[PDB]
């Protein structure tokens, strides 16, 4: 919320696919941390979207939030 | 005030701004995908003038075999081989039926457009090595060029067309030099450069009776015209216009069906009438050098360059396809008013009265 | 091999003029002109600096913060102070907007506050009246919407409400807010923004707001800084900079590099040339460059393009948004932008000021000449860069309103000029952004340098913009811009390329716009064309005889100067051009000569049916597209005969 | 070991790198590289992708865009 | 002058190209209902 995460952006999105595997009981906080992340980077994150769409497939991940801010981010609209 | 239209020619003249400049255009490209198809295409080409010519080394052998038999709704009145893609543009009166001698099928069926009492004499084939045309020049005058004639995902295209001249209409296209000859029954050959699309040289013909045939000779000039009274004339462009005239053979009486000249540097002007006696002259020459008699009443005559077979016809439904020495090879039993070789394979095209095509091959 | 005979064959009919269709291409909405010019007429400073007094509500430190507006107010005793303080304050604003009526207000009444404003506001109805506030003397402002003001003898805190306060103000107006609950004056401006909107039923985006702080944060405390920390943000953005600059960490890359150093730093903030004024020019680049990037088009042509005091607030807004942010500090506007202080060209910005005042030891001490900057040089290199795989439509390059900047200048104008031609020769829609970003009113204002060196360029230039917007033949008319062309035009030494595309300016100009025709006639314009109608070159031959023939469109005056020269004479040569561009262009031109005849003397008729007869050789044509012009032509000729060719079509009926 | 040994082979086959065609591919298969060597999970793969944009790149690799994702990857894990 | 000026758009309006002989027919239109 305060501070500026887009160079750190890999050192956590990877760690963070990677909890999303190995405990589903994270998921739930994991996932609003990505969708904050997510709304900090805009369209910095594009390259990820490929990579973490296919890790949410794998364990049906269907998040109100994310899936907005993606749709928001492909779409272009800023808000 | 409403009447009043305005071009929007001023504005298209302005796109050429809005364009790119500075950059390379599409063709100078090496890599490109237009260049590779052309490159393709002219392998292909390279291709087929080889193994036509390894053909030729092989003789000529007997012509029978039939590969299709189809039936137009009009009268085939001129026949085309486009040189390498199999499309065989055969045009009636009123259409230019496409069709094809691989698949089998009808390709396309235009309208050309002109009136009832017109009629499309004669027909080519523009940039035949790639991106190719078709003009169509009609007997009153009228030329007209169609793009897109033989495609899957594309429609009738009219590039440009132009009321020429003002036997019909008689053309011989000149691929390397870019010129357009049209003649007919004015005593005039205009030559209408297509670079330029204005009319270059005006070579009077000195001759009462219509210019029934026309044939040139590439890398040279060489107009030989054949005329309905019987006399074939040559001209030469390259001197002056009273000039041009050089010889003015007259040994027939009756329309040139088809006074064809090869294209060799021995050039041979095979000059066949309605009576239907060929005699072979020379541009050098004033007089014949052979002389033949094939048959009497002569309604069609068509010839082939690398292959020399005067393909005549008949009233009685022969199709005699002698050599130019006089030597019998076929006669094939059934107005056959269009014959049509390959300008590289030996293919033979026919036409009866009947609206048949066919297409024949040697093995 | 068979090859070289294939590629070595002309390909008919095969051309612009025949594969493509011979169509006008339709003109986009151009929106790029600003709907309307602002002026911010008047300001008014109100300031409650309340000098020698602390507000209760905050316990002050010992050492606080003194410096107002740079003036120790404790120095100069307090009422001297106070009247320093609102002098040196109106100088800062005149830096920024030196034309306009200040008004100070220092300790003000209720009373005077009112007639003040009502003041300000009767000067100019109609236009935008700046109101700073700087309560750092008075209290806190409450939940209830109140700002505290004083009483006539210094006594008491009375209170002020704001929508009293928004009624004296009209509809447009700026509002600056240097307290410490700022936010919650914002908030309530709009609470009664929204109570107007409900009471007109049975002021808002007018309104712009800008604010120090939120309503739940505090004002810095820290010494180092100076207490008018946001007031001196905006109004001297490079100063406090530098000042900030030398409190970061980033100090220990440049040892040698004190407070006083800065003081004491050489040049102005107007010359481009000295220190001080390329931080400034870099500044202000950097600042406008972060806006195009971070907002969307509309907000930024609303704020930045309108009028350029707010554009001047909202640039260095951007500067205290980033500033205060290291102190838990968040300023706010009214217009909510999105958090622009993590943007990459903010580095850019360290580095540049890093470069810039690592010379000072040798400047001040050593006496060296200042090496300028190469920022700017390296802005350049990274658009052509850019340039270089820009064919697709990618993201914009960041650079272009740096490239904006450079054209301000001279000592990198030529290479600037270079590239932004590179980048509007990619395609139209380039085109639209650099009009976007606003080009057009410094671009033309090139034209009236004369450096030779320039016309190439510059020709180049509007060739592309006026291919797309052909409306800005207007504003070349009016700045005298078509002399500067018609100079090019007269030019042998001009190469015939660049020489073609003057021809089209000067064709567009004219077109359809009788206040053009009537300038370039003046400008001799026929007798130019005339003189390079003839040229080896077939692109000029065709513009040329178009632009001839647009230049007597419906206007005799042109026409009486072309029968003078004769003009139809010499066109007679173009029927007979190979080209059929030129053909059919001065084909145009002999039809629309013929077409304005508007019933002169007996020599027209004459010149007319010479004219007709030329043309009526021109029917054995082998393209149609000359013959269609020459029905167009031969329209003209029958629009204005058309009574006498009623006598001939009945004769034959 | 299929994403490990393609990214090698694509890598190797760009050796060729005016026209216009062949930068727009190059472009794009170099964008898909880059986003291979920032966000592919397996380390290993990340490395031989970004080792393998060697000089030969560094015209394509200058571009903005391109520019930004390096700036994520000097923030790699490993 | 005039009777060769309107041979002139005659032979336009017989064109072999459409557009040519729409648009001279337009204008040749215009004429007869006058």
């Amino acid at each position: 919320e305060s501070l500026d995460f887009t160079d750190y952006a890999s050192r956590i999105i990877h760690p963070i696919v990677r909890t999303l595997d190995q405990s589903p009981e994270l998921r739930s906080t994991a996932m609003d941390t990505l969708s904050s992340l997510v709304f900090q980077l805009g369209k910095k994150y594009q390259i990820f979207i490929p990579m973490v769409n296919k890790v949410l497939v794998r364990h049906r991940i269907n998040h109100q939030r994310y899936d907005v801010l993606i749709c928001r981010i492909v779409k272009g609209y800023t808000l | 005030i409403s009447a009043t239209v305005q071009t929007g020619f001023c504005d298209w003249s302005a796109r050429y701004f809005a364009q790119p400049v500075m950059k390379i255009p599409e063709e100078h490209d090496l890599e490109s995908q237009i260049r590779k198809e052309r490159e393709w295409r002219f392998l292909r080409n390279s291709r087929v003038r080889r193994q036509a010519q390894q053909v030729i080394q092989k003789g000529i052998t007997r012509l029978d075999d039939q590969i299709f038999l189809n039936r137009n709704p009009g009268v085939p009145s001129v026949v085309k081989f486009h040189p390498f893609t199999p499309c065989i543009a055969v045009a009636d009166k009123d259409s230019i039926c496409f069709w094809d001698w691989e698949k089998g099928e009808k390709l396309d069926y235009f309208h050309n457009g002109n009136p009832r009492y017109t009629r499309v004499t004669a027909m080519e084939y523009l940039n035949g090595q790639d991106c190719s045309l078709l003009l169509t020049a009609t007997d009153d005058g009228a030329i007209r060029v169609w793009k897109n004639f033989a495609d899957l995902e594309k429609n009738p295209e009219m590039v440009t067309a132009w009321q020429g001249l003002s036997a019909g209409m008689v053309v011989d296209w000149e691929q390397e030099t870019g010129l357009l000859m049209s003649s007919g029954d004015v005593r005039i050959v205009r030559i209408w450069d297509t670079d330029r699309e204005m009319k270059v040289q005006d070579i009077p013909t000195g001759a009462d009776s219509c210019v029934t045939s026309l044939s040139c000779d590439s890398h040279r000039s060489l107009i030989v015209a054949g005329l309905g009274d019987g006399s074939i004339r040559v001209y030469d462009r390259r001197m002056a216009l009273s000039e041009c005239r050089v010889m003015t053979y007259r040994e027939h009486t009756a329309w040139v069906v088809k006074a064809s000249l090869q294209k060799r540097p021995d050039g041979h002007i095979v000059s066949v009438s309605v009576n239907g006696d060929v005699r072979i002259f020379d541009p050098r020459m004033p007089e014949s050098v052979n002389v033949l008699q094939i048959v009497k009443g002569l309604t069609a005559l068509d010839i082939h360059p690398q292959a020399d077979l005067i393909a005549c016809g008949s009233v009685n439904q022969f199709t005699a396809i002698y050599n130019s020495s006089g030597e019998l090879i076929n006669n094939i039993k059934y107005a056959i008013s269009c014959l049509a070789f390959h300008p590289h394979w030996p293919h033979l095209a026919v036409g009866s009265n009947d609206y048949y095509i066919s297409v024949y091959s040697v093995e | 091999e068979a090859d070289l005979t294939d590629w070595n064959l002309p390909l008919a009919f095969m051309k612009k003029r025949h594969c493509e269709k011979i169509e006008g291409s339709k003109s986009l909405a151009q929106s790029w002109r600003m709907k309307d010019r602002m002026k911010t007429v008047s300001v008014a400073l109100v300031l409650c600096l309340n000098v020698g007094v602390d507000p209760p509500d905050v316990v002050k430190t010992t050492p606080c913060a003194r410096l107002e507006c740079w003036i120790d107010p404790l120095s100069m005793g307090p009422q001297k102070a106070l009247e320093t303080i609102g002098a040196n304050l109106q100088k800062q604003y005149e830096n920024w907007q030196p034309r306009a009526r200040y008004k100070q207000s220092l300790d003000p009444t209720v009373d005077e506050v009112k007639k003040l404003c009502t003041s300000l506001r009767r000067n100019a109805k109609e236009e935008r009246v700046l109101f700073h506030y700087n309560g750092h003397g008075v209290p806190r402002p409450t939940v209830n919407g109140e700002v505290w003001v004083f009483n006539k003898n210094y006594t008491q805190y009375i209170p002020l409400s704001i929508y009293d306060l928004q009624t004296w103000m009209g509809s447009p107006s700026i509002f600056v807010y240097d307290c410490s609950n700022a936010g919650l004056i914002v908030k309530s401006f709009k609470q009664f923004a929204l109570q107007r909107e409900q009471e007109l039923e049975v002021s808002m985006k007018n309104c712009i707001q800008l604010a120090a702080c939120e309503a739940t944060e505090l004002l810095p405390m820290i010494p180092d800084l100076p207490a008018d920390l946001f007031t001196s943000c905006l109004t001297t953005p490079i100063k406090i900079a530098l000042r900030w600059f030398c409190m970061q960490k980033c100090v220990s890359l440049v040892p040698g590099v004190t407070l006083d150093l800065i003081e004491k730093i050489p040049g102005r903030l107007n010359d481009r040339r000295t220190p001080l004024g390329e931080l400034n020019w870099i500044f202000t680049a950097i600042t406008d460059t972060i806006a195009w990037n971070v907002l969307p088009r509309d907000l930024f042509q609303k704020l930045f393009r309108q009028d350029l005091l707010v554009a001047s607030l909202f640039r260095n807004f951007l500067l205290a948004e980033r500033i205060m942010r290291s102190y838990n500090c968040t300023p706010v506007s009214s217009p909510r932008l999105p958090p622009t202080y993590m943007h990459a060209m903010w580095q850019a910005w360290d580095l540049a000021v890093d470069i810039c005042l690592s010379q000072l030891p040798t400047i001040i001490e050593e006496g060296t000449a200042f090496r300028h900057s190469p920022f700017f040089a390296e802005q350049l290199t990274a658009f052509q860069v850019w340039l270089t795989m820009g064919v697709e439509n990618r993201n914009p390059p960041e650079q272009l309103p740096i490239v904006l900047q450079v054209l301000l200048s001279q000592v990198h104008r030529l290479r600037a000029l270079d590239l932004l031609g590179r980048f509007l020769d990619l395609g139209p829609w380039a085109v639209s952004l650099a009009l976007s970003v606003g080009i057009f009113p410094y671009v033309l204002k090139l034209l009236q340098s004369s450096a030779r060196e320039l016309r190439p360029l510059l020709v180049f230039i509007w060739a592309k913009i006026l291919a797309v917007d052909s409306s800005c033949q207007a504003d070349l008319v009016k700045d005298n811009g078509h002399k500067y062309f018609l100079s090019v035009l007269a030019d042998p030494y001009m190469p015939a390329e660049h020489r073609t595309m003057t021809a089209f300016i000067l064709a567009v100009i004219v077109n359809s716009y009788h206040t053009g025709q009537e300038a370039c006639l003046q400008g001799n314009l026929i007798a130019i064309c005339l003189e390079q109608l003839n040229d080896p070159h077939p692109l000029l031959r065709q513009w040329v005889a178009i632009c001839l023939g647009r230049i007597w469109q419906n206007f005799d005056s042109a026409r009486w100067c072309g029968v003078r020269d004769s003009a139809h004479e010499k066109l007679y040569s173009l029927l007979s051009d190979p080209i059929p561009e030129v053909r059919c262009a001065a084909v145009f031109a002999l039809g629309t000569f013929v077409g304005n005849s508007a019933e002169r003397t007996d020599h027209s008729t004459t010149i007319d049916h010479n004219v007709a007869m030329m043309l009526a050789q021109l029917v054995s044509d082998g393209s149609p597209m000359v013959r269609k012009e020459l029905v167009v032509a031969l329209s003209h000729l029958v629009v204005q005969y058309e009574s006498n060719f009623c006598t001939v079509a009945l004769q034959f009926i | 070991e299929i994403r490990m040994e393609a990214a090698r082979t694509c890598s190797r086959l760009l050796t060729p790198s005016v026209s216009q065609t062949a930068v727009q591919v190059v472009a794009d298969v170099l964008s898909k590289l880059l986003v291979v060597g920032i966000t592919d999970p397996d380390p290993d793969i990340r490395y031989c992708v970004l080792a393998s944009l060697d000089e030969r790149f560094d015209a394509h690799l200058a571009q903005a865009e391109n520019l930004q994702a390096l700036f994520v990857a000097l923030n790699d894990q490993v | 002058v005039y009777t060769q000026i309107w041979r002139v758009l005659l032979h336009l309006a017989a064109d072999p190209y459409p557009e040519v002989s729409d648009v001279a027919m337009k204008v040749l239109n215009s004429i007869a209902y006058k």
